[PDB]
RNA sequence: CGGUAAUUCCAGCUCCAGUAGCGUAUAUUAAAGUUGUUGCAGUUAAAAAGCUCGUAGUUGAACUUUGGGUCUGGUUGUCCGGUCGGUUUUUCAACCGGAUCUUUCCUUCUGGCUAACCUGUACUCCUUGUGGGUGCAGGCGAACCAGGACUUUUACUUUGAAAAAAUUAGAGUGUUCAAAGCAGGCGAAAGCUCGAAUAUAUUAGCAUGGAAUAAUGGAAUAGGACGUUUGGUUCUAUUUUGUUGGUUUCUAGGACCAUCGUAAUGAUUAAUAGGGACGGUCGGGGGCAUCAGUAUUCAAUUGUCAGAGGUGAAAUUCUUGGAUUUAUUGAAGACUAACUACUGCGAAAGCAUUUGCCAAGGACGUUUUCAUUAAUCAAGAACGAAAGUUAGGGGAUCGAAGAUGAUCAGAUACCGUCGUAGUCUUAACCAUAAACUAUGCCGACUAGGGAUCGGGUGGUGUUUUUCUUAUGACCCACUCGGCACCUUACGAGAAAUCAAAGUCUUUGGGUUCUGGGGGGAGUAUGGUCGCAAGGCUGAAACUUAAAGGAAUUG
RNA sequence: GGAUAGUGGCCUACCAUGGUUUCAACGGGUAACGGGGAAUAAGGGUUCGAUUCCGGAGAGGGAGCCUGAGAAACGGCUACCA
């Protein structure tokens, strides 16, 4: 979400230490470097076919996914390239021997490879500290459509 | 609403057995009910029981034996961690000696003695003593 | 009705007596009465609890005035059972 | 025991033993299906239809004879309305009380009821939205509800 | 009956918030949670209090019984508050004397009046560093004046 | 407890308890099921919001793979000790697995190792043999990898890995005993030698099995599933063409629209759940509109000459220039009797003269339709008696205030007489009542009796009688819905009592709320709401041994 | 970009309007250092944990820094307050 412009800051952003040789004359021009992420996660072609740079993407960046591979649905999407994943869970309380439905929203960076909307479930890997709160990175929008192509009643 | 059918059924049983009716009717009638009853049959708290098919929902006729005392149900199906069985059965049944705690589990719906042999616990449903 | 009733096989008196809902099996006690109007020689399968001013197949004869329970069959009319 | 009042009835249709047909009551699956889709173009609702099918003609249930229910027939021919049948009948009644209140400023027990019917609708809508019949972020009420009717 | 309280396997919070907010009618728990002991209760929520005998009072008791009780108004040292302490045993306010440091104790009742002494919640123990019982019985002797 | 025999004060002797300790004070845990998850109460003892709606919450009907065989591993009791108090099988057992076969896949392949013989290539080392194996082209893959492809996801539970030590429990051991400690033990007593465990800690994460339970999900515009599809479309792209830069192939892997087929092509119920449609009904339900009775009042005209009102026993108080009484009206704004009940409807509050209109509603019936929409609910709302309040209209009588006449030691109190505010209404508010069934809502199930009513069935029943009638109205039996009694309680309950206040120490169907000795106090404060009155919300300090409830006898 | 050993709203510029919340955000209180544990002791629990171990803080306050691998040290220093 934003989006599209590729090169549109005061600066002009390249994938650092990666080159698009002017002497050489390939069809792509831009050598789109990309990362195989591991942990059984497939590299989505929207990253490798696409345009955007992003430092903070796992695929098109130096961001290395590790550690806790959390999940949960997506509540908030409004900000630039990040998401807020709502990781619901229970909390056991022995003096009762029952459960609290607890909440914690997890802010998590989006590589624009994926299309993320509200009410979508999403696996998401811990990585470097991206930002203040965002220590996490969208890796797999599981509800890619979630009845998006199909509403639609009248035969 | 009619919530725990199992309970709502076992309640009728417990009322029937209290007065000494030789049978009872049980409206809703589930798997759990029938696997719960089946258990009572395997130990012998319960006679025949005859699952009517309303071309529909369920319905059961139990034959009581004059052997049930209480046909318990514990209500929020508490998860039980194998050792904690001992604390349930201790607190629900009269005596280490005899009684059963009907618990659903991985294995299906056992009683608490069968579940100890198997070494497999889970949630509780009810009990009988 | 006290202690031992053997509840799978009621006497049909009870089944007929008890609510059409409150038996061993919910079986309705309505029928599709095959009414013949005085006009045309053709038989309409009139459900006994119609809820509607039931006309014939085409001609506007008016067969059954829908009352609360079973419908009063309009005027001197004749019918078969089910 | 009813949604809104404290009256606990079982005014009910029973449904007979046979999922199968009552054979002798004849016609056909296709003939009845064609019978239905005339009434779907005449504007009549599944609930009205099935009365007409049952009362005059030899149908017991469309479920029985066709296999499909009725709304499910109508949908298959594209004749089910945008706003569902049941909801529509409440949205009508809502309007028929919102209209009566606009005239009668002082009339409390109708205001009471209007608060019920409104709530009944938002029960049903909130149901239907979650099914994915009506599109979500769409509230079914009062000002625009008069337009949703007609 | 459902028996009032909720019973869900996921209730918990509506138990644990309920039991926070009923406890508050348990007078044991309220004093502990609101520091009445510290903020009030002349002694600072403390076993005892040294306090200077401001005057030897005779307090006429409540009914059934009838006796003037021989007490001492004190000025608690630390707080500067003034209280009224009972002086146990035959006379023995004689042994207390006037303008002495007097160590006090609760009477027993966790505040409140011990029996018939209306508005006295304390017993003298040590008068200027002895012990009234040691004086009264005369096993020990007072350190002169 | 203590007023001259005080078993409680104070002293001697006895004596009790504990004992090198025991008392006292404050905490605190237990006792306290007096904080209650297990596990409390709420008709009256404290406690059910006046009522309904209602978001979060919490909870939520039933339904999808069951059963039978066939072998095969254990593990203790048995059958003798077959044995030098211990051990190894069988005659037997239950119990826990494992493999399978049953319309059945356990995730599937691209390849590595195909262990094995399903084999049969030479057929025989050889008791007359299907006892036995040197042995390799087709080839059973589970005997393991090592890489794809893509996993419905959870909760739940398993054993596992981890949860520092001391602590905690606990094994070993002569610190003399222990409390402990990690020591110790045995020789020729020239050297040797056991130990320093195990368990727990369950919250979260990680591991793996299990698939009941509970949720979640998939094909209903099939854009669905597969593949001998046959076209294609976009690829991507390594491997050889000497090696670089191409272009197009053959091809093997993506991905994407076509079209040809394959299969049983794909929706569970239709909850004595709910909603919604229809039907006839029912109602003192509500709004708005009219009609009455008839009533009281004043006034009119009318008539009749001493009192009429009032009285609680008794008085005061009023007119006579007929008040009152008698009769015709008029106005006004009221109410809306008798019927009227252990009757109706309404969420309650509340609602009875009439018709009319306005929408709503319960029950009912229903082989109608949707298919989880449902129950209860902190926030928020809607209504909400009377009084009060602003602002209007009216004011008959009663009638908070007041005057005033008696009585009594007195009495601004009854009674007495009058009588503003109101009462009544309309437009605003207020938002509480013994708004009380002092009984939260839903849910189920237990006992009969007879009735009672609003629905519905059957009676060649009876009578109506206009000839058969057919409605109506009963009788009688049973039924869904409503409102209450009788007896025993074997069930509850402290009991009164209660068929719910039962199905509760044999403690668990779901949910909301409230209470934790009495007072202080529904106060102080602070919010917040109100025109205000006041509401909602809501303290402690201090105080006190009882406050109650129910019943028993007096 | 700047800084840092390094990640980062850690800092700066320019841009966007997010972020948390009745599953109690924020605020207040704490006679609160956290945990191991302690007492109590059927089960469930309650209360306590300044205190022999493990973390974290502090060296009258609050700052700032030298040296040094390691200090925002205080049995180092600079200052201001007390
Ligand atoms: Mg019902
Ligand atoms: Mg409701
Ligand atoms: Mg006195
Ligand atoms: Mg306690
Ligand atoms: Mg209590
Ligand atoms: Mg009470
Ligand atoms: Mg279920
Ligand atoms: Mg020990
Ligand atoms: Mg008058
Ligand atoms: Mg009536
Ligand atoms: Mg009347
Ligand atoms: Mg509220
Ligand atoms: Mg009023
Ligand atoms: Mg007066
Ligand atoms: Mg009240
Ligand atoms: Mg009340
Ligand atoms: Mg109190
Ligand atoms: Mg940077
Ligand atoms: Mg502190
Ligand atoms: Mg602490
Ligand atoms: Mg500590
Ligand atoms: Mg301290
Ligand atoms: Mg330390
Ligand atoms: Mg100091
Ligand atoms: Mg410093
Ligand atoms: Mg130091
Ligand atoms: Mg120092
Ligand atoms: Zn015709």
């Amino acid at each position: 979400s934003t989006e599209l412009t590729v090169q549109s800051e005061r600066a002009f952003q390249k994938q650092p230490h990666i080159f698009t040789n002017p002497k050489a004359k390939a069809n792509r021009k831009t050598k789109r470097w990309y990362k195989n992420v591991g942990l059984g996660f497939k590299t989505p072609k929207t990253a490798i076919e696409g345009s955007y740079i992003d430092k903070k993407c796992p695929f098109t960046g130096l961001v290395s996914i590790r550690g806790k591979i959390l999940t949960g649905t997506v509540v908030s999407t409004r900000m630039h390239r990040t998401i807020v994943i709502r990781r619901d869970y229970l909390h056991y309380v022995p003096k009762y021997n029952r459960y609290e439905k607890r909440h914690k929203n997890v802010p998590a960076h989006v590589s624009p490879a994926f299309r993320v909307q509200v009410g979508d479930i999403v696996t998401v890997g811990q990585c470097r500290p991206i930002s203040k709160t965002v220590r996490f990175n969208v890796l797999k929008v599981a509800s890619a459509t979630g009845k998006a192509n199909k509403q639609f009643a009248k035969f | 609403t009619r919530t725990s059918v199992l309970a709502d059924a076992l309640n009728a049983i417990n009322n029937a057995e209290k007065t000494g009716k030789r049978q009872v009717l049980i409206r809703p009638s589930s798997k759990v009910i029938i696997k719960f009853l089946q258990v009572m049959q395997k130990h012998g708290y319960i006679g025949e029981f005859e699952y009517i098919d309303d071309h529909r929902s369920g319905k059961i006729v139990v034959q009581l034996n004059g052997r049930l005392n209480k046909c318990g149900v514990i209500s929020p199906r508490f998860n039980v961690k194998i050792a904690d069985v001992e604390k349930w059965t201790a607190n629900l049944l009269p005596a280490r000696q005899f009684g059963y705690v009907i618990l659903t589990t991985s294995a299906g719906i056992m009683d608490h003695e069968e579940a100890h042999r198997k070494h497999v616990s889970g949630k509780i449903l009810g009990f009988v003593y | 009705m006290v202690l031992v009733q053997d509840l799978l096989h009621p006497t049909a008196a009870s089944e007929a007596r008890k609510h059409k809902l409150k038996t061993l099996v919910q079986s309705p006690r309505s029928h599709f009465l095959d009414v013949k109007c005085p006009g045309c020689l053709n038989i309409t399968t009139v459900f006994s609890h119609a809820q509607t001013a039931v006309t014939c197949e085409s001609c506007s004869t008016v067969l059954c005035t829908p009352t609360g329970g079973k419908a009063k069959l309009s005027e001197g009319t004749s019918f078969r059972r089910k | 025991g009813r949604m809104h009042s404290k009256g606990k009835g079982m005014s009910s249709s029973a449904i007979p033993y046979s999922r199968n047909a009552p054979a002798w009551f004849k016609g056909s699956s296709d003939g009845v299906v064609e019978q239905i889709i005339k009434y779907a173009r005449k504007g009549l609702t599944p609930s009205q239809i099935g009365v007409l099918l049952r009362d005059a003609h030899g149908v017991t249930q469309a479920k029985v004879i066709t296999g499909n229910k009725i709304l499910r027939i109508l949908k298959s021919n594209g004749l089910a309305p945008e706003i569902p049948e049941d909801l529509y009948f409440l949205i009508k009644k809502a309007v028929s009380v919102r209209k009566h209140l606009e005239r009668n400023r002082k009339d409390k027990d109708a205001k009471f009821r209007l608060i019920l019917i409104e709530s009944r609708i938002h029960r049903l809508a909130r149901y239907y939205r979650t099914v994915s019949v009506l599109p979500p972020n769409w509230k079914y009420e009062s000002a625009t509800a008069s337009a949703l009717v007609n | 009956m459902g028996k009032g309280k909720p019973r869900g396997l996921n209730s918990a919070r509506k138990l644990r918030v309920h039991r926070r907010n009923n406890r508050w009618a348990e007078t044991t728990y309220k004093k502990r949670l609101l520091g009445t002991a510290f903020k009030s209760s002349p002694f600072g929520g403390s076993s005892h209090a040294k306090g200077i005998v401001l005057e030897k009072i005779g307090i006429e008791s409540k009914q059934p019984n009838s006796a003037i009780r021989k007490c001492v108004r004190v000025q608690l040292i630390k707080n500067g508050k003034k209280v009224t302490a009972f002086v146990p045993n035959d006379g023995c306010l004689n042994f207390v004397d006037e303008n002495d440091e007097v160590l006090l104790a609760g009477f027993g009742r966790k505040g409140k009046a011990k029996g018939d002494i209306p508005g006295v919640r304390f017993k003298v123990v040590k008068v200027s560093g002895v012990s009234l019982l040691a004086l009264w019985k005369e096993k020990k002797e007072k350190p002169r004046s």
